[PDB]
């Protein structure tokens, strides 16, 4: 089997700039079968280059393959807005044909710290006999970040999932939010309930925290 | 020109098999090369396998072998997937893919269907509970809870507003039921006076909800 | 490989 690596699996880019993707296959790729893929979220993958370097009527001539062997490039010219997405390349040299893991281009700009929020339970939820409590980390850039519930000063574990928006096409931000789940009879035997954000943009950890029946 | 038009999404028992059908149409279907290739949630793109419909000859992922059937019949164009022995992380869109051509054929897949998603679980379809995140800038919100299948849309004030709303993944929980939130941040000096709904949209379970978001 | 066989078949195909 011909392993595929894209490394990195991100690059942050500005648009205009130019942006260059690398495949390399563990093995030399047989007749330069290699072909990259765009794909855009909600969207199925659409055939940019194929032969390493052919690249289909219709799709534009700022991208553009190269590469021979075990080392193949896509270059895009000049990033227009559109252009950030994810990237796959595939060798279809042997039978068994293989992808890489994909390359997100993604928009690079400044620094935001996350906006934090805390939402205790609602009423209509606790009278159904379950406590959720939401944190939200709005609007910050870059997308790590993390967070950590504490209830009464004891850090949560296994009670709590997140999940992140796509990098906003307006201002390109990510946004995180986080749900602490608990049983009503659960969530009346604590007091403080707080979540806990870091970030690049945070020179120390924020704290976001309500106490119960407040 | 070259469509694939693919079957609709379907819920799996665990242990089952799954048919999912390709239609193609434009194009000569018997002398290219079809192949299925899936991507999981949050996944990357995974080759399965392949047919040569005319010559009934396939080509299958190591992976896969064993557990994997491409079909083609000429009569209606149509080629099929059969995938056995379903497991949680055989959840996944299908699509279909066809070797674009110059026809002469490139091998690299230049037509795709729109995706078949496939959900292996044990759970029954549920629509959600809507429960309110309650509110410079202030943020508010809803909270979409305990639903199955995907998926769920939202929107805010009849897609009234638009500007600063984040409507996020789905996640599964330990119930295999899926959850989500919509948030959106405006004027705190707003509250009082204009009004914030969120409209949740499930199709499976016909829920569809109004809910207004107040401090 | 697999993948060259329909490129054959077109070649075949056109000449004869």
């Amino acid at each position: 089997e011909i392993v595929l690596t894209q490394s990195p699996g991100t690059q942050s880019l500005s648009p205009g700039e130019r942006a260059t993707l690398s495949c390399r296959a563990s093995q030399s790729v047989g007749n330069n079968k290699l072909a990259w893929y765009q794909q855009r979220p909600g969207q199925a993958p659409r055939l940019l280059i194929y032969g390493a370097s052919s690249r289909p009527s219709g799709v534009a001539d700022r991208f553009s393959g190269s590469g021979s062997g075990t080392d193949f490039t896509l270059t895009i010219s000049r990033l227009e807005p559109e252009d950030f997405a994810v990237y796959y390349c595939q060798q279809y040299g042997q039978s068994l044909s293989t992808f890489g893991q994909g390359t997100k281009v993604e928009v690079k700009r400044t620094v935001a710290a996350p906006s934090v929020f805390i939402f205790p339970p609602s009423d209509e939820q606790l009278k159904s006999g379950t406590a959720s409590v939401v944190c939200l980390l709005n609007n910050f850039y870059p997308r790590e970040a993390k967070v950590q519930w504490k209830v009464d000063n004891a850090l949560q574990s296994g009670n709590s999932q997140e999940s992140v928006t796509e990098q906003d096409s307006k201002d390109s931000t990510y946004s995180l939010s986080s749900t602490l789940t608990l049983s009503k009879a659960d969530y009346e035997k604590h007091k403080v309930y707080a979540c806990e954000v870091t970030h690049q943009g945070l020179s120390s950890p924020v704290t976001k925290s309500f106490n119960r029946g407040e | 020109q070259v469509q694939l038009v693919q079957s609709g999404a379907e819920v799996k028992r665990p242990g089952s098999s799954v048919t999912v059908s390709c239609k193609a149409s434009g194009g000569s279907f018997s002398t290219y090369a079809l192949s299925w290739v899936r991507q999981a949630p949050g996944r990357g793109l995974e080759w399965m396998g392949g047919v040569i419909p005319l010559l009934t000859i396939t080509n299958y992922a190591p992976r896969f072998q064993g557990r994997i059937t491409i079909t083609a019949d000429r009569s209606t164009s149509t080629a099929y997937l059969e995938l056995n022995s379903l497991r949680p992380e055989d959840t996944a869109v299908y699509y279909c893919a066809r070797e674009g051509t110059t026809g002469k054929p490139i091998g690299a897949f230049a037509h795709w269907g729109q995706g078949t998603l496939v959900t292996v679980s044990s759970a029954s379809t549920k629509g959600p509970s809507v429960f309110p995140l309650a509110p410079g800038t202030a943020a508010l919100g809803c909270l979409v809870k305990d639903y199955f299948p995907e998926p769920v849309t939202v929107s805010w004030n009849s897609g009234a507003l638009t500007s600063g709303v984040h409507t996020f993944p789905a996640v599964l929980q330990s119930s295999g039921l899926y959850s989500l939130s919509s948030v959106v941040t405006v004027p705190s000096s707003s509250l009082g006076t204009q009004t914030y709904i969120c409209n949740v949209n499930h199709k499976p379970s016909n829920t569809k909800v109004d809910k207004k978001v107040e401090p | 490989n697999w993948f060259d066989i329909t490129n054959w078949l077109w070649y075949i195909k056109k000449k004869k």
